[PDB]
RNA sequence: UAAUGCGAUAAUACGCAUGACGGUUCAUUUUUGCCGUGUGUGGUCACGGUAAAACUUAAGAAUCGUCCA
């Protein structure tokens, strides 16, 4: 759960004022303008909430998951306008310092088609006939396109590599396709995982 | 404010309109290994300050280390500190190198008074802006990682800080 | 009218053997099938007496006289190599499309080859660049080294005496090299494999 | 001096990974037949069924039909004739490609709603249809009286007057009318003929 | 604007420019009778028959807010000053600007002249009535 | 080496289709407002007039281009139009659009190119 | 803009045919960064610009593939 705050119309020159005080301007995408008023949604959300939520899962993480927001009014916090479900899209953080900037999410009901880059996870990669000779397992590809359905959305794929050797490679064509969800794209044959000795020749 | 008069809103010859590179914010891409040039250039292309865009992040490895401020850099420099990185971290590890220097600089001898011309080349810098990764890495734990990160700070100009991926 | 007007293999083509073709390699579209675009023939100095690079046109006379013999369409100068060079040329060429080039492949697979010493099969089929139209195109190549085989060049020998060879190419047009060799298999030349 | 080219090999989708996550229902010959003949207008019948899946024997004789009903009961405007040209060429043809497949039921209808159309007929789609069913007996185990009122009332409007055909059908068209079944149909089509008889 | 040949010509051909929208803008952007009196005394020498027929509009546009009180004197003002531009461009103006100029100034219950009914009629009297197609 | 637009009342256009021809006569008051037509012939009006007296193969015919030329001459000729500008594009270049303008000439309506 | 578009005899009388799925190419200024000018102890300031450069979620259009779920 997180918590957002509602704000005035203002320009973008007043968004370094929010982040003083300590909250982080996010925006939410996808609702009708007919029935809600609105096609997008500005709020701003606690900085102390949002570090958390990035630890937790991580920049690239977060974005397969999903998040509930309730919306208060920020003199009264015991107002509550109404509650939100969504899924982090992308953030912008400081190159300098590594601080949130922005944050946009995707209104997601449960019945919607999302487009979400899954990361790719492994196992059992200790316990690997190319680990014991002396070789490495490299990771090509760490996120993988994928569309979801709102209610089941893939945390993460699960490789299994206990049974790979040297020059070994695992494409797209053999990753996990959980129920609810399909493949992205048509670059079908591309290297995913490689099991090999070379350190990039330096 | 734009400082240009009516006639120039209406007529501008600059159909074709580029961003100068001093400010463009678009990221430097990968080096390559072409060779170096012979022909002196202007002190303005070695330098670079604009900050990095807010969306920057390593693209191969796991652990890196980036820049807080700029600098500029010459090829001695990079040399001691690859040397330092490749025998710090292991012979068994994933290095990667996103700078380079190719902007060559110019000097003149002791004895020689001003003017007469432009100097020759002595040596090679590159430019460097705030927030730049400059080194990636993999198959390597985090504190081998800190590690390098302490062994190189001693031998560069500017702030230096740990990326990680996520 | 006792003249040659019409065409055998066009209509072998077309009402005969085009079906065939569909039955084998079944495709969605009706146009999408095998076929023959053009067929191009070539004489250059390295095919003549003549032992030189560059040859004035009116060394090339004679060869060019003869292409028209066996095609029956006036043929024409290669282009000079360079702008410097004006009056000198390479070669000869004609190319041949439609009917025209229907009859000229009959008699050369029913006389012509069967009566070359050396002749097995033709090469394998080389895919070209595509152009920016996007189409790939195959081309399948070979020589014929005895022109003195056509019953054309008897009345007056003397006059085509220097002639020695040719070379022949042919574009085709498919999904996959496989529907090539099946083309040139319907066309009746056998393919060295 | 000649390149050469190398073709970049095909990607075959991947098994066990679906086309599609939307819900889109299986749809058998009764529905699409359903589909066809609920339309209003001239782009529906034209979008009811397309495609070499539906638009199959069957669906072209359902829009020669229900072509026929929209132009009896509306007028149109110069877009709206177009498309119902572009209809009536489209099943046609493909009617000529799948004559052979075709049922009982749907050779009479043919006839039927080739009569009423006023565009020229094609080929030789009406002499077909009647070979097919000149065999006797098929219209003598017809047992739906509206493919024998429909066959009997097109070849009256197209002025056949088969002698064979119509002595079958006199007595089948009398006991329509007796069983109170396709009754206008079938008086229609007695009522022309006997025009024809005493002309 | 384009140069690909298409089926209609009429309406393909037509030249259209910043200028243009410019001035459009500002006729829309006016709040109340006495900003677009100003508007109008600005662009006196910039005012095509495109401009003038969309001003008509806008008179009837302003006068809505004005539900109860009659028509305002600044109103009445730019209605006569309107006509002399309608008078001088009477024979160069399309269906659809003579549909949208009686329509302005019918709705400010003003009356015109005899004379200019009669010219601006012409659009559907001549060519026996072609014009009318080209209408919406 | 474009040369300077020139501003003409009256002008003719061509729009040359895979199936028909179709010419239009645009009558202009300023750049910057639509035109009028005045004249709307095209192959397809001429098809369905001979095919009724003389049969003619297809739309793109000599027998029709020669046709739409005249019936444009006659349009003109009642409207008392007898100077006319061509505006040139990719399609006044095809082979039907040429018939039919060198048809308009014999007849004697003057087109001018510039 | 079905009097359309495309085609491998390519000409246009004949062939494919306007739906449906999939992959490509094109709104509270989306709101953040950034840039310009003025002022300035070198930023607790103001306004504007980005149809010059990074960055969001859609919806539609143009081809292309396809017996169609």
């Amino acid at each position: 759960e997180l918590t957002a705050y509602a704000r005035t119309k203002t320009k973008k020159s007043r968004a370094k004022y929010l982040r003083e005080d300590g909250n982080i301007p996010t925006v939410i995408h996808g609702f009708d303008k007919a029935t809600c008023g609105f096609h997008n949604l500005n709020l701003c959300i606690p900085e102390k909430e949002a570090n958390a939520m990035v630890r937790k899962y991580g920049r690239n993480g977060c974005a397969a998951r999903v998040v509930k927001v309730k919306v208060v009014d920020h003199a009264n916090p015991e107002k509550v306008f109404g509650y939100l479900r969504t899924r982090p899209c992308s953030l912008a953080i400081t190159a300098t310092s590594l601080k949130l900037e922005l944050m946009h999410l995707q209104y997601c009901p449960q019945d919607r088609l999302v487009d979400v880059r899954v990361p790719i996870r492994l196992i059992n990669d200790d316990v690997a006939p190319g680990v014991k000779k002396g070789g490495w397992i490299s990771v090509k590809q760490r996120l993988v396109g994928y569309q979801c359905r709102g209610n089941s959305i893939p945390p993460h794929i699960e490789v299994d590599a206990k049974h790979l050797r040297l020059d070994d490679k695992v494409l797209k064509r053999d990753l996990p396709i959980p129920k609810g969800t399909r493949l992205l794209g048509c670059d079908f044959d591309a290297v995913v995982l490689h099991c090999t000795t070379d350190v990039g020749k330096e | 404010f734009r400082r240009r008069t009516w006639p120039a809103v209406c007529g501008s010859l600059h159909i074709w309109k580029k961003m100068p590179w001093r400010i463009d914010q678009a990221p430097p891409p990968m080096p390559d290994s072409k060779p170096l040039t012979r022909l002196r250039a202007k002190r303005y292309e070695g330098i670079k300050k604009v900050v990095m865009p807010n969306s920057t992040q390593l693209q191969f490895g796991l652990y890196g280390i980036r820049s807080m401020e700029s600098a500029r850099l010459k090829d001695n420099t990079l040399e001691a500190i690859r040397r330092t990185i490749r025998r710090k971290i292991k012979k068994t590890g994933r290095l990667w190198i996103m700078i380079r220097a190719t902007v060559p600089m110019t000097k003149k001898p002791l004895g020689i008074r001003m003017g007469k011309g432009k100097g020759s080349i002595d040596h090679y810098v590159t430019p460097i802006r705030p927030g730049q990764i400059l080194y990636e890495f993999d198959r390597i734990s985090r504190p081998i990682a800190l590690q390098a990160l302490r062994a190189i700070q001693p031998k560069l100009p500017c702030r230096l800080g740990l990326v990680e991926w996520s | 009218s006792s003249l040659h007007l019409t065409s055998r293999y066009h209509h072998m083509f077309y009402n005969v053997l085009y079906r065939e073709m569909m039955l084998k390699a079944p495709k969605t579209k009706v146009e999408q099938g095998p076929h023959l675009e053009s067929i191009t023939l070539t004489i250059k100095t390295t095919d003549t007496r003549l032992d030189k690079d560059i040859v004035d046109k009116w060394e090339l006379l004679l060869f060019s006289l003869a292409l028209e013999h066996i095609t029956g369409e006036p043929a024409a100068f290669l282009p000079p190599p360079n702008r410097h060079v004006a009056n000198k040329s390479a070669g000869v060429t004609v190319t041949l499309k439609g009917e025209k080039m229907f009859n000229f492949l009959e008699k050369l697979v029913y006389t012509i080859l069967p009566n070359q010493t050396g002749f097995e099969g033709v090469p394998q089929p080389k895919t070209l660049v595509p152009g920016p139209d996007g189409v790939v195109k195959r081309v399948v190549d070979f020589g014929v080294t005895n022109l003195l085989l056509y019953p054309d060049f008897e009345e007056h020998f003397g006059v085509f005496e220097p002639i020695r060879s040719m070379q022949v190419r042919m574009m085709i047009r498919s999904d996959s090299d496989e529907s090539c060799n099946m083309l040139v298999s319907g066309l009746l030349v056998p393919q060295l494999e | 001096i000649e390149e050469y080219y190398v073709v970049p090999p095909a990607c075959p989708p991947p098994p066990h990974n679906p086309k599609t996550l939307k819900y889109v229902p299986k749809l058998n010959r009764t529905q699409i037949i359903a589909r066809v003949y609920e339309a209003k207008t001239p782009t529906e019948l034209e979008n009811s069924a397309l495609g070499k899946k539906f638009f199959s024997e069957f669906a072209a004789v359902a829009k020669l039909v229900r072509l026929s009903q929209l132009r009896r009961a509306n007028v149109y405007n110069s877009r709206d004739d177009a498309m119902c040209v572009s209809i009536y060429n489209t099943s046609v043809r493909v009617a000529d490609k799948l004559l052979h497949l075709s049922s009982d039921e749907e050779l009479c209808g043919l006839i039927w709603a080739l009569s009423q159309l006023p565009y020229p007929e094609y080929e030789n789609l009406v002499d077909r249809s009647l070979q097919i069913l000149l065999e006797e007996d098929k219209p003598l185990k017809t047992g739906s009286s509206l493919a024998v009122s429909r066959a009997a009332a097109g070849l009256a409007s197209l002025g056949r007057w088969d002698a064979s055909t119509w002595e079958v059908l006199v007595p089948l068209l009398r006991k329509n009318v007796q069983e109170g079944k396709e009754v206008e149909l079938s008086n229609l089509a007695l009522g022309l003929y006997d025009a024809r008889e005493t002309v | 604007n384009t140069g690909v040949p298409g089926p209609r010509p009429e309406v393909a051909q037509k030249l259209s420019t910043e200028y243009q929208g410019h001035i459009l803008r500002m006729i829309s952007l006016a709040e109340s009778a006495s900003e677009l009196d100003e508007v109008l005394w600005s662009s006196k020498k910039h005012l095509r028959p495109v401009h003038i027929a969309r001003s008509c509009l806008k008179l009837e546009y302003l006068r809505t807010k004005e539900k109860g009180r009659e028509v305002s004197e600044p109103i009445k003002n730019l209605a006569s000053e309107l006509e002399n531009y309608v008078e001088l461009y009477s024979t160069k103006f399309t269906i659809g600007q003579v549909s949208q100029l009686v329509r302005g100034l019918s709705s400010i219950r003003r009356n015109i002249q005899p004379d200019l009914l009669l010219k601006l009629a012409a659009v559907v009297v001549a060519d026996d009535g072609r014009q009318v197609q080209l209408a919406n | 080496p474009l040369k300077p637009l020139v501003f003409r009342p009256l002008k003719l256009f061509f729009w040359a289709t895979n199936r028909h021809v179709h010419a239009k006569v645009v009558r202009f008051s300023s750049p910057f407002n639509e035109g009028v037509p005045v004249v709307d012939i095209s192959t397809f009006d001429a098809f369905n007039k001979l095919k009724g007296s003389a049969p003619v193969v297809a739309p793109r015919s000599l027998e029709c281009y020669k046709e739409v030329a005249k019936m444009v001459k006659e349009e003109t000729a009642r409207q008392n139009i007898n100077e006319v500008t061509l505006h040139l594009n990719s399609h006044a270049s095809d082979r039907g659009v040429r018939e039919v303008v060198r048809e308009l000439k014999n007849l004697g309506l003057l087109v001018k190119k510039v």
